[PDB]
RNA sequence: AUCGAGAG
DNA sequence: ACTCTCGATG
């Protein structure tokens, strides 16, 4: 397992990764030093003898250059110590180990390599500084942020293997994944939020900025689109200039809730012939969804056009967002006075209800549900009440938020954050729980020495009325600390056991493939599936379609 | 009704009523024989297996049964003529395109899909946070638990 | 990293001209993305920014002690008394064009700390280096100019891809590739191959 | 034993692995200054040249597809269909 | 004159508060950028340390030495070391000034910027002299020596741009604000209740007319009136900061024009 | 370590010309000019001054990557109007306005105290 | 003088501790946090100060009661990786490897517990003028 | 240094969970993650 | 260590204002805010630069080597 | 439980029924009870399903449970993957576990099974029984450092 | 500022990490599992 | 040339969570079977309640949009508020009721009428005055 | 070789 | 029953 199944290799590198809005999807930012370090053997041919001669003339230390020169006899010439490093007559058939240059096929990898999208072939772009620069939209398949993450890079040493990397392991070829028959890459973070802020109907763009955004697209036809507004002032909408990024022949139709072809809420999405007709573009569209824009563009125009699409969208949206700006402060966590009052009174009536149920249970009037203890029924009721309280106050705080509220904006765009985040930050973080149950009696008949015995009150068993804005009391803080602690514990345990399960699964289904008869077998020839997937289709080229014959009345079917 | 199938027919159709720019107020230069026999002969080309014996052919029809159901559902005479109002050229183009995309959608022999499956199940199990569910339940399933933690009986 | 579990590396460095600026001409020493706020729920970071801003302006020392009755409202009032938006927001101008920004920016002092993890101590690259003696494979360690382990999971990935030749290259030419002689009878490495 | 040129059940289309293997092999040949059977027309990259050579079916290779029983079907690159 | 207009509201040795009238936004912005970065200044670029028994490290001292504000009045009749035909540096490109400090008294012996002594030949040019805006006349506190601690070094100061290093920055903070009433609506204000009561009122509001609610949105309006406040460090006077900024912008435009003139060659 | 030299932001490298005029293949009578060792300071100003000319159909600048000090400027003018002349007119206009601004500031400065 | 006692957990089992000394006394601000009224009387001990439940690394965290607990844990972990002055005599020690911050700064937002941890004397970070904003996208 | 001089190591039902009796004796937040979480504590 | 020569954010010289600051705290018995205000530190970045700084060199000079 | 049921008019309409959930499992005697539908009864234990209703029903229940686990988190995996797993677990005749007790006892290659869990002992018993390794297993060619019959190497390239 | 509390071995500063153990001479009763023949166990670790 | 011309009476104005665009609802004062819904940039051309706006649909007044130079050019409008969009749906309510859907860069429009020369074409200039 | 701390 | 990075001691 340590020297045969997996072993240390040459022509490899590892560095801290960083995001780069101005790199293509299938590219990788490679530091110059690594470029001078890693090398590729290129045989001298009439097509490249001049270039290779120039590279040898540059030698090491200067990129692009070369490290070694292999002759016919097999002798190795070191271009940093040899006396004849200046004068070399490159004979045909000689090998030249040159520095890694631009548009070279390399293998980008990040541990743990859970699925095949953890190792993908990228195009080299030699850049300054000491970081592996990668496109934002390639974050998802690698599962990688930039808070200190490090990635590895491997280099092919022959034409056939780099052919394998470029024709099989290429990033555009991995856009639509056979895992969930959907694209595993999409628009995220700034590009997402921004594309939500751009496609608003209040978003109009004047001449100059429009010209800049237009020129920012490398696949621009150079044709200025006729503005949505002519008089009194020529204006372009965000959708209009964003349409330039979307290729022709692209048709996308999706109805949300009240999407009635006129859409008073500007919801849903209609895009005709690479031109967005109506709807706000966000996660449901430009994200990594099933019938998303990326999936359609990939299956229609191709993987290359889709990667270039990533590029264009990123460039335009990031440009507009750069000159529009977006932030987030504590003010985006402050609901109105009366709202906080209704929240407090909600928690109040909740605790009142819990109190009443408690008193009822103590009066031996509580009738146990069929199949559980009186005490278990009581616990269930109280827990449900406190949960309903948190959800209620949270929904109040959510309703109170404005459309200009930055947090709510990020939630709308689908960039980051959800409802419970708003609920806990602004309203009430809710009930803490350990091992499924609320804070148990660590001490005799009590959770903390600050409480009396047999105190089943919400504040005693770990309910936190306060929000992160208001601040937690010592008790609430300690209980929350217990909850978070259990969180970290079961997190480590989870990644451990999953770490094992993955390996077990891999080793179990290791030698299974589709033979030249669509028969899924193994190394023994044992038939697992007579026809792969019981249909013989590759999971990549499969989309969720409706069978409109299985539904509707017989009269409608006939009609 | 919504189920994962190869070849998005909707996109092909909406591309047909866009590539040829057909108007919704013009008689179609088609025939009942064109549509019916055309679609019926289209199913003959949607090949997954290519044997010459009865077994392989049965496996073939069984393999393309669902997609053929979808095909007939979308390419019905009433639907083709009234809902899409396609022409002869547009209909033929649709047929050829469907056949092409279907032939593309076939899995390529040599596809190490065992490992692909193991990873396609293992990876999403990593992003996982009243019976026992989640990672412990998965561990029970894979280990084939002699004594599962929450044995349940659902009686109708 | 800040003082609230908000870590992150540097993406790029911008000079003061390219940096956004408030009407006072004050330029940020550091720019962080808002997306690192709602999902992680670090309100105390924002409150730290506000308190540090007010304490900066007033010249006092902001009390950020855990269980006190210091509230965001009081800090906001104190900040408004100094002539600023009570919620820490400031109207900033884009450094490139000089044009204003639509949304106002949460802007202010925050205590940041430099962690021990720097790139030049992490960066590593090897193209045919020193080998071990027992297994004849690349040595272990960056400090020993070693190679990186093409782990089992990596092998699994290359299998899933279908790149067999690459997998062979990583497991031979890139690592240890040896030529041995085998007897045609017993099939063992008993062969005494006297070459030349 | 073998399998006759008729009654071949394997896919008439070239698989992506077959394409990658053929382009890789051909590019490996070109990389060692081997005769090119197509017009270069400016191309100097052996992979690209092998691709253009594949597009014109000027590749004298043949695929031996193995069946799990031991049988094998031969498919010339000129005959195979490249729809990818 | 005939074009853009200036209205000096406040003026001093360190600051200039004025109003740029009849100008495009991009020109004001570019002027700001040039004033920040692209203005030549004399600052320490080379430090030769002989003896250093102080607490601070060598390059630790060299750093703050580089940040010392030096006289850059006649910096325009000084030359870049990279342009001069001399070996390393000379009197036509660089200014050499020494520093010799030693702990004398039992008390802590402070080492300021006034202790820097010019050695090279200035030959008339007002240059090299460390700016001392200090009240006592000491200047920047460079280091501190104990009882027997010694610091002996030499500094070679060269002409440099703040674009290359912030030590060559002639200006500090440049205040910049246009349209104090948001009449152009370049900014969508954030609020919880009232937008006007929450957001403070700018001083420059005293110099413009408030909008009328009866009036609609002026969509055909641009940015003409800009309010600026330029602050100098001491190396270059404020008026000369903004003037040399203007002349620098003009010159680097003229270089592009000259390039266009040159590209007509066969 | 891998950080580039600072002077590479304003000092032209070996063989690198200041301007690179390229015939735009997209729309007719258009051009893309590569400015080396320059940033937004020059680009934004020139672009903004190229829009004042009413015989200019298109004018836009962009910095393809912040790592490198350079920017591309695309200009499209009406037929019978070479874009280089538009660039020249824009530049001269800028120079004149700047000179007038300098004179005005000087005259305004000579009338101050303290 | 019998004013303070040393209590372990086992003896802590049989006492009633008051959280704040103001819980011994017999229209509000909506901004503050909701604190439950003392429904107990028979106190025997009172907490010195609740902030003493934290350790040395956690005491550096500003407003830790306004954070999600795992974030407090994370910061407690990363605080030991921050640079600064670990000792005044760092120049006369021959450590294997040491890192000292160029210009250390005592945080603008401190803790009352920092006074005893000598953090304001030997800080580990600088007050950076931070800006929360989507700019260039880098 | 201060943190390292006040650390707690534990060899080997739920010793990792922050127990109620850890109040005032052991820091609830300061603890390693991933492996020795809950086992290694600080006073 | 010692008082930073210039403010990080803007670039204003603040190294010559350290001793004076101290005087304004002990001689005139003012608070930190007014002392910082009198030294011409209006922007809170420079104001920070001086207020936030800790002079460690004084403890460093306590050694004899 | 709520339930979609074909209306006599045609469309699918929600028809809610009463379903008895249960803590405890004994399928062999509950389905034979008069009163309930013995064709829709189901247990979360695919073991009892495999023992009572056969190996195919055990397959369906196994996939149902795995899919239930995957979808419980809110995720989604294509059918063919989980189907492949369940099939490989159910093709031996019974329920083969994904451990050293299950698939590692198969009649595959020695090196392959040695490259997982019990390593040395496998080589021992394979050396005692004198087994033959076909060398068409992935990990086997991985050990031998040869181009394994994987995707690209799943065929041969000659010249004509 | 050095607080001490550490040793100096071969010039290397060493810290004795506090070791957590179960207190001895304490009587504790524990319920055993279901397959176990014994139901309860009252044990004590003598020191 | 021209494709449609009528005078509508604004019955409703609705700022649906916006501040620059309001959804307008009007009806024809000639045909008792004709109505109109239209997203309007109020910030440019303010539309209060109970207004009589003159509405026109044109096909002209493709090539890149040249700035309005000088002009000294045939604007062919002299209206107050002019837009340019694209029809995307031809809904048929009845045989005597035919509706059309235009999209002006997102600003949608539903025109219900009876008697039309509005084909599914990119040409869709919307001219409103007074 | 082992052990300890730490990084995703 | 995943990759890294340092330190220590034999
Ligand atoms: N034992 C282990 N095996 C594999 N991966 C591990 C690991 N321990 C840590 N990691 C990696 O370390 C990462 C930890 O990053 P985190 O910051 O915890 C994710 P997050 O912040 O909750 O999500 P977010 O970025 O969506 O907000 C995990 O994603 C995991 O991939
Ligand atoms: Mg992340
Ligand atoms: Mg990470
Ligand atoms: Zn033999
Ligand atoms: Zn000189
Ligand atoms: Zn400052």
């Amino acid at each position: 397992r340590g020297n045969l199944m997996g072993k240390r290799v040459d022509f490899s590198a590892r560095t801290v990764i960083s995001g780069d809005p101005n790199l293509e999807l299938d590219q990788v930012g490679v530091p110059k030093s690594i470029a001078k370090t890693l090398t590729y053997p290129e045989v001298v041919t009439p097509y490249n003898i001049d270039r290779l001669t120039q590279l040898v003339r540059n030698g090491p230390n200067e990129h692009p250059g070369a490290k070694y020169v292999i002759r016919d006899s097999g002798d190795r010439i070191d271009l940093r110590y040899s006396k004849r490093a200046g004068d070399i007559q490159l004979q045909y058939g000689w090998k030249v180990e040159r520095h890694i240059m631009d548009n070279d096929p390399v293998l980008f990898n990040r541990q743990p390599s859970l699925h095949k999208m953890s190792m993908m072939a990228h195009r080299v772009k030699v850049i300054p500084y000491s970081t592996f620069r990668l496109n934002l939209s390639v974050t998802s398949p690698y599962n990688a942020d930039f808070d200190g993450d490090e990635m590895n890079l491997h280099v092919p040493q022959s034409e056939e293997t780099r052919a394998e990397l470029s024709q099989l392991c290429a990033v555009p070829l991995q856009i639509v994944s056979p895992q969930s028959n959907k694209p595993c890459m999409g628009i995220v973070q700034d590009t997402l939020c921004g594309i939500r802020k751009l496609t608003l109907r209040d978003t109009f763009i004047e001449l100059d900025q429009v010209l800049n955004m237009l020129y920012w697209v490398p696949d621009w036809d150079g044709v200025i689109p006729t503005p949505a507004i002519i008089k009194p002032k020529p204006l372009w909408s965000g959708k209009q200039i964003l349409s330039v990024a979307i290729p022709n022949g692209i048709h996308l139709q999706r109805f949300d809730e009240g999407t009635t072809l006129l859409s008073p809420k500007d919801n849903g999405m209609l895009i005709i012939d690479g031109q967005i007709i109506f709807g706000v573009v966000e996660k449901k569209t430009v994200g990594s969804s099933n019938g998303g824009l990326i999936h359609v563009v990939t299956r229609e125009k191709g993987p290359q056009v889709c990667a270039k699409l990533f590029g264009n969208i990123q460039k335009v949206v990031n440009f507009w967002l750069l000159h529009n700006g977006f932030s987030t402060g504590i003010g985006d966590t402050i609901a109105d006075g009366p709202t906080m009052r209704e929240i407090t009174e909600t928690i109040a009536e909740a605790k009142k209800k819990v109190l009443d149920v408690t008193k009822e249970a103590q009066a031996n009037l509580l009738t146990a549900k069929h199949g559980m203890t009186l005490r278990e029924s009581f616990e269930d009721n109280v827990v449900r009440f406190l949960n309903e309280a948190r959800d209620k106050a949270g929904r109040l705080a959510e309703v109170n938020l404005k459309d200009l509220n930055n947090v709510k904006q990020m939630v709308m765009a689908g960039s980051k954050g959800s409802f419970i985040n708003i609920a806990q930050m602004s309203a009430c973080v809710g009930q803490q729980s350990v091992e499924g149950k609320r804070i148990a009696f660590g001490f005799v008949d009590r959770t903390l020495p600050h409480f009396s015995k047999d105190d089943y009150s919400p504040e005693s068993k770990g309910f936190v009325e306060n929000s992160y804005l208001r601040g937690l009391t010592p008790q609430e803080f300690f209980f929350h600390a217990m909850g978070g602690r259990e969180g970290l514990i079961d997190t480590a345990v989870k990644t451990a056991e999953t770490g094992y399960i993955q390996r077990r699964l891999v080793k179990a289904l290791e030698d299974i493939m589709v033979h030249y008869d669509n028969t899924t077998r193994n190394s023994l020839g044992n038939v697992i599936q007579f026809i792969y997937g019981e249909d013989g289709m590759d999971a990549a080229h499969i989309e969720k379609q409706s069978l409109d014959t299985i539904g509707g009345s017989d009269a409608a079917f006939e009609k | 009704a919504n189920w994962p199938l190869p070849v998005n027919i909707r996109r092909i159709i909406q591309n047909a009523q866009q590539t040829f720019h057909i108007d919704h107020t013009k008689p179609s230069d088609l025939t009942i024989k064109d549509i019916v026999l055309g679609v019926k002969d289209l199913q003959e080309n949607l090949l997954v297996l290519r044997g010459k014996n009865e077994i392989i052919q049965n496996a073939q029809r069984d393999a393309v049964t669902l997609f053929c159901c979808l095909l007939r559902s979308r390419l019905a005479t009433r639907r083709v003529l009234q809902e899409y109002r396609l022409t002869k050229q547009a209909f033929d183009w649709v047929l050829s395109n469907i056949e092409a995309q279907f032939l593309r959608s076939v899995v390529h022999p040599g596809e190490m899909v065992g490992v692909l499956a193991a990873q396609s199940i293992g990876e999403p199990a990593t992003q996982m946070t009243k019976v026992t569910s989640g990672v412990p339940r998965l561990k029970e399933i894979l280990n084939v638990a002699k004594n599962m933690k929450t044995p349940s009986l659902t009686v109708y | 990293a800040s003082r609230h579990g908000q870590k992150g590396t540097i993406g790029i460095t911008y000079r003061r001209e390219d940096m956004p600026f408030t009407a006072e001409g004050i330029v940020p020493d550091l720019i962080i993305n808002p997306h690192a706020i709602p999902s992680r729920m670090t309100v105390a970071h924002l409150i730290e920014c506000l308190l540090s801003k007010v304490a900066a302006l007033s010249g006092n020392e902001g009390d950020a002690s855990p269980f006190t009755d210091i509230t965001v409202e009081g800090i906001s009032k104190l900040l408004r008394e100094h002539g600023y938006q009570s919620r820490g927001f400031e109207v900033m101008y884009n450094g490139h064009t000089g044009k204003k920004l639509m949304a106002q920016i949460f802007f202010g002092p925050t205590y940041y700390q430099r962690l021990r993890h720097m790139v030049d101590d992490k960066i590593h690259a090897r193209a045919r280096g020193p080998m071990q003696v027992l297994t004849r494979q690349p040595v272990e360690g960056r400090s020993r100019d070693g190679g990186l382990r093409f782990g089992e999971m990596e092998r699994d990935c290359m299998i899933a891809h279908g790149a067999a030749s690459f997998l062979k290259e990583r497991l031979m030419e890139a690592s240890d590739a040896f030529r041995v002689h085998i007897c045609g009878i017993c099939g063992l490495m008993t062969v005494i191959a006297k070459l030349n | 034993k073998a399998i006759p040129k008729d009654q071949r059940a394997t896919t008439p289309y070239m698989t992506k692995y077959e394409r990658a293997r053929i382009l890789g092999t051909r590019a490996l040949q070109i990389s060692m200054n081997a005769p090119v059977f197509v017009d270069l027309e400016g191309e100097t990259d052996p992979l690209r040249i092998a691709m253009k050579e594949l597009a014109e079916k000027k590749i004298p290779l043949v695929i031996r597809r193995y069946l799990p029983d031991g049988s094998f079907e031969d498919w010339s690159v000129e005959e195979l269909i490249v729809d990818l | 004159e005939e074009g853009p207009q200036v209205k000096i509201r406040e003026a001093s040795k360190d600051n200039v508060d004025f109003i740029l009238s009849n100008v495009d936004l991009a020109m004001a912005n570019s002027l700001r950028r040039v004033m920040i970065a692209e203005i030549p200044t004399l600052a320490i670029d080379s430090v030769e340390v002989e003896t250093n028994t102080t607490v601070l490290a060598d390059e630790f001292i060299a750093h703050r030495l580089g940040l010392i504000p030096l006289q850059s009045m006649d910096i325009e009749q000084l030359e870049y070391s990279r342009d001069c035909f001399c070996e390393d540096h000379c009197d036509k490109c660089s200014v050499v000034l020494t520093l010799q400090a030693f702990g004398e008294s039992e008390s802590t012996t402070n080492v300021y910027s006034k202790d820097l002594v010019i050695v090279s030949n200035l030959m008339g040019r007002n240059i090299g002299h460390p700016i001392i805006q200090d009240k006592e006349g000491n200047g920047v506190l460079i280091c501190k020596l104990r009882k027997g601690q010694e610091l002996k070094l030499t500094c070679v100061a060269k002409k440099g741009i703040a674009k290359e290093h912030a030590k060559w920055g002639p200006a500090a903070a440049i205040e910049f604000e246009y349209d104090p009433w948001n009449k152009l609506k370049h900014t969508d204000y954030w609020y919880e209740q009232d937008s006007a009561k929450e957001w403070p009122q700018s001083k420059n509001c005293e110099y413009e007319d408030p909008p009328n609610e009866g009036d609609p949105f002026d969509y055909k309006a641009q940015a003409d009136t800009f309010y600026m406040n330029v602050e100098s460090v001491g190396s270059i006077p404020v008026d000369q900061v903004v003037v040399r900024g203007i002349d620098t912008l003009q010159k680097k435009v003229a270089s592009i024009l000259l390039a266009l003139t040159q590209m007509d060659q066969d | 370590m891998n950080a580039p030299d600072r002077f590479e932001l304003f000092l032209l490298g070996e063989g690198e010309s200041k301007l690179k005029i390229d015939p735009d293949t997209k729309a007719p009578n258009a051009v893309v000019i590569t400015f080396e060792k320059e940033d937004h300071t020059l680009g934004n100003l020139i672009r903004a001054e190229l829009l004042n000319d009413r015989k200019v159909l298109f004018a836009a600048y962009k910095v393809e990557h912040p790592f490198f000090a350079r920017f591309k400027l695309r200009i499209q003018t009406t037929e019978g109007y070479d874009p280089k002349d538009a660039l020249k007119n824009a530049c001269n206009s800028i120079i004149n306005k700047l000179g007038a601004l300098k004179t005005n500031f000087e005259t305004e400065w000579n009338l101050q105290t303290l | 003088e019998g004013l303070v006692e040393y209590i372990d957990a086992e003896e802590e089992e049989s006492i009633l501790i008051a959280m704040q000394p103001e819980d011994l006394e017999p229209d509000v601000d909506p901004a503050k946090r909701i604190r439950v009224s003392h429904h107990a009387t028979t106190f025997t001990h009172c907490e010195i100060h609740p902030s003493m439940i934290l350790g040395v690394a956690a005491s550096i965290i500003p407003f830790p009661d306004h954070n999600q607990s795992p974030r407090n844990t994370y910061q407690s972990a990363m605080g030991k990786q921050a640079m600064g002055v670990f000792l005044t005599n760092y120049n006369v020690r021959m450590d294997t490897m040491a890192n000292i911050l160029y210009y250390p700064q005592k945080p603008l937002g401190t803790t009352r517990a920092m006074e005893y941890l000598k953090f304001r004397e030997l800080p580990a970070g600088q007050n950076a003028i931070v800006a929360i904003a989507c700019y260039s996208g880098y | 240094t201060l943190s390292h001089l006040r650390r707690t190591n534990t060899p080997i039902a739920k010793p990792r969970q922050l127990h109620n009796t850890h109040w005032g004796l052991v820091c609830p937040a300061e603890t390693p993650e991933g492996q020795a979480c809950g086992l290694v504590k600080n006073l | 260590m010692i008082v930073p020569v210039r403010c990080f954010s803007c670039g204003k010289v603040v190294g010559d204002k350290w001793e004076s600051y101290l005087n304004l705290l002990q001689e005139d018995e003012l608070d930190e805010g007014t002392a910082l205000s009198r030294l011409g530190l209006k922007r809170y970045c420079c104001r920070r630069m001086i207020l936030t700084h800790v002079d460690l060199i004084e403890k460093f000079l306590r050694y004899n080597p | 439980y709520d339930r979609k049921v074909p209306s006599p008019t045609g469309e699918y309409v929600k028809e809610p029924e009463w379903v008895l959930e249960t803590d405890g499992v004994n399928l062999s005697e509950v389905m034979t009870v008069p009163g309930i539908d013995p064709t829709r009864i189901y247990t979360n234990s695919f073991i009892d399903i495999m023992e009572v209703l056969g190996i195919e029903a055990g397959r369906a229940a196994l996939y149902k449970e795995v899919y239930n686990v995957i979808a419980s988190d809110g995720s989604y995996v294509n059918y063919r993957h989980m189907a492949l797993l369940v099939d490989v677990m159910t093709t031996q005749g019974g329920l083969t576990s994904v451990t050293r007790h299950g698939f590692n006892r198969s009649n595959t290659g020695a090196l392959m099974r040695c490259s997982f869990e019990e390593t040395v002992e496998i080589l021992f018993e394979a050396g005692a029984s004198a087994e033959l390794d076909d060398c068409r297993g992935v990990s086997e060619n991985v050990i031998l450092g040869q181009m394994a019959p994987i995707g690209t190497g799943a065929f041969d390239v000659m010249i004509d | 500022f050095d607080m001490g509390g550490y040793f100096i071995i071969n010039g290397s500063e060493k810290v004795l990490i506090a070791q957590e153990r179960s207190a001895g001479n304490i009587v504790q009763v524990f319920k055993k599992a279901a397959p176990s023949p014994i139901s309860h166990v009252a044990e004590i670790r003598s020191a | 040339n021209t494709l449609f011309d009528d005078i509508f009476q604004v019955s409703e104005v609705d700022p649906g969570r916006y501040n620059k665009v309001c959804r307008i609802e009007a009806a024809s004062t000639t045909q008792d079977q004709c109505k109109l819904t239209l997203d309007i940039n109020v910030e440019l051309f303010p539309v209060a309640a109970q207004d009589s706006l003159t509405v026109t649909i044109a096909s002209s007044l493709t090539r890149s949009w040249r700035p309005p130079q000088a002009g000294d050019r045939s604007l062919a409008d002299d209206y107050d508020y002019v837009m340019y969009g694209t029809a995307y749906k031809f809904e048929e309510v009845s045989k005597d009721l035919i509706a059309v859907y235009y999209s002006f860069g997102g600003l949608l429009m539903r025109l219900e009428g009876n008697y039309l020369n509005n084909l599914k074409q990119e040409n869709a200039y919307l001219l409103i005055r007074r």
